[PDB]
RNA sequence: UGAGUAGCGAAAGACGGGUGAGAAUCCCGUCCACCGAUUGACUAAGGUUUCCAGAGGAAGGCUCGUCCGCUCUGGGUUAGU
RNA sequence: ACCGAUAGUGAACCAGUACCGUGAGGGAAAGGUGAAAAGCACCCCGGAAGGGGAGUGAAAUAGAACCUGAAACCGUGUGCU
């Protein structure tokens, strides 16, 4: 099926209310001192330290 | 005083870039450098450079210590696009767009 | 089975035979997350047999392992099956289960797939 | 007379040809019998055989204007005596 | 399927060649037009 | 605008070690799988430099690319039968 | 008391050409830095591309995608709702 009417700038900008990516949710490592992903290894130097 | 940096004619499309620019607009320098390094999107290795080189003008041309800086302006604009075609079924063709963007970051000491 | 790994039932069983064989000859590989949760259960069931050392035990292990030659021994070559009974089994006799450790790495370019590192303990 | 134009000094014409096999670049409307006479009058040697081959024009500069190079004719003389065809 | 154009070097020059068009009266008149328009090639 | 939507053109890959600013995709090694009156080896028409070596990564390649039938600089075809 | 780059010759721009067709045949698009190249030495971020300074110049928001630079369309901030 084809669209019957054009879509306005208003109705297009409401649809994308929810089209956004979220924060990666990271924490500082207690060696590197640099932000790392949770439950992963520090890329800068690898120390999981379970 | 504010130092700016531009990357003109990057090949990622503009409304793919805009998804990342939001996550950093308003954050702090060291926080912004870390978000662009732990995100899975494809515009991160390019946007990060434009930010790592706004901080090299914030200290070598002017004189500001790079710890107390915030990201004040971060937007992506349009660029000239490339025309391409892909042949479809039964002797017909359709166009393609290879879109381009300009990226811009301004860092400032809130003064 | 457990989970299908996105392959046909005959290719799925042919990959849990060649992945479980490199982990024995290398002892530290790097693969995808969902595969790793599948070779936790195939490897650690080859070690259990290797801790017996019967003849009916060896002739069950051989059904899985491939025939690869390990030439990095200082001089002689030792077949993989010889190295499951003669060396890996001796290292893990006191322990009861849990011969393997999994550590996540993060997303990987080109695919967004999750890397992991899985190592014999 | 002077049918020859210029020697050819490249790889494969430098060593495995170095010995009694000299490459010349000749006019595009001569036969091989004529080259067996011009080489003996210009250099005073004794020629064993001559081989010849022709090349087709190439496409030249992709950038800007497009065009063709020239066609050439490459000859190869083998000396039964003597040396010093080119230095 | 078997498309309509099956290339051939001998048959191209025996039908559309130069020595074909110079043989009949109506052919030398096709050269008189392509030459008056300024075409780059005369006889394809 | 439709919309970050349909599609990405029949088919088995896995790991280790290199190179690199950057690797599911490039190079080397082992194992596994597919064709085998053929997806193997020769030649006709036709195409007309697509062949090879060292460099290159804007465009083209339905993704990436350090790679290429793409780009730059030099090479390559020899007959008394 | 003709045109001024969608005009005037198809053609102010290597056009009867790029290309399209077995062939006869058809047939486009494309002008302007500055008075003068004086076409950005050197420094910094980056693999580069591209930028931020310093300089040339009367002017670089005149930097070769170069006078002026309208509308559709795409964004960033904000005063009332």
């Amino acid at each position: 099926a084809v669209p019957k009417r054009r879509t306005s700038k208003t109705r297009k900008n409401k649809r994308r209310t929810h089209f956004k990516i979220s924060v990666p949710g990271m924490t500082e490592c207690p060696n590197c001192g640099e932000y790392k992903l949770s439950h992963r290894v520090c890329k800068n130097c690898g120390s999981y330290n379970g | 005083m504010e130092a700016k940096a531009v990357a003109r004619t990057i090949r990622i499309a503009p409304r793919k870039v805009r998804l990342v620019l939001d996550l950093i607009r308003g954050k702090n320098a060291a926080e912004a450098i870390a978000i662009l390094k732990l995100t899975n999107k494809a515009s991160s290795p390019v946007i990060e450079k434009v930010l790592m080189s706004a901080l090299a003008n914030a200290e070598h041309n002017y004189d500001m210590n790079t710890d107390e800086l915030v990201v004040k302006e971060a937007y992506a604009n349009e660029g000239p696009t490339l025309k391409r075609f892909r042949p479809r079924a039964q002797g017909r063709a359709s166009a393609i767009n290879k879109r381009t963007s300009h990226i811009t970051i301004v860092v400032s000491d809130a003064k | 089975g457990y989970r299908k790994l996105g392959r046909t039932s005959d290719q799925r069983k042919a990959m849990l035979r060649d992945l479980a064989t490199s982990l024995i000859i290398s002892e530290r590989i790097e693969t995808t997350e969902a595969r790793a949760k599948e070779v936790r259960s195939v490897v650690e069931k080859l070690i259990t047999l290797g801790k017996k050392g019967d003849l009916a035990s060896r002739r069950n292990a051989a059904k899985t392992l491939r025939n690869v030659e390990i030439l990095n021994e200082d001089e002689t070559t030792q077949t993989a099956l010889q190295k499951l009974f003669g060396e890996i089994a001796e290292r893990y006799t006191e322990r009861q289960g849990g011969y393997t450790r999994i550590l996540k790495q993060g997303p990987r370019r080109g695919d967004g797939a999750e890397s992991v590192i899985i190592e014999l303990v | 007379r002077d049918i020859l134009k210029r020697p050819v000094i490249t790889e494969k014409s430098s060593e495995a040809m170095a010995e009694d096999k000299y490459t010349f670049d000749v006019d595009t409307r001569v036969n091989k019998t004529q080259v067996k006479m011009a080489v003996e009058e210009i250099f005073n040697v004794k020629v064993a055989s001559v081989n010849i081959m022709n090349y087709k024009p190439k496409k030249k500069r992709m950038g800007r204007y497009q065009g063709y190079t020239n066609k050439r004719r490459k000859a190869i003389v083998t000396l039964k005596e003597g040396s010093d065809d080119l230095f | 399927v078997k498309r309509t154009y099956q290339p051939n070097k001998r048959k191209h020059s025996k039908v559309h060649g130069f020595r074909k068009r110079m043989s009949t009266k109506n052919g030398r008149k096709v050269l008189a037009r392509r030459r008056r328009k300024g075409r780059k090639v005369l006889s394809a």
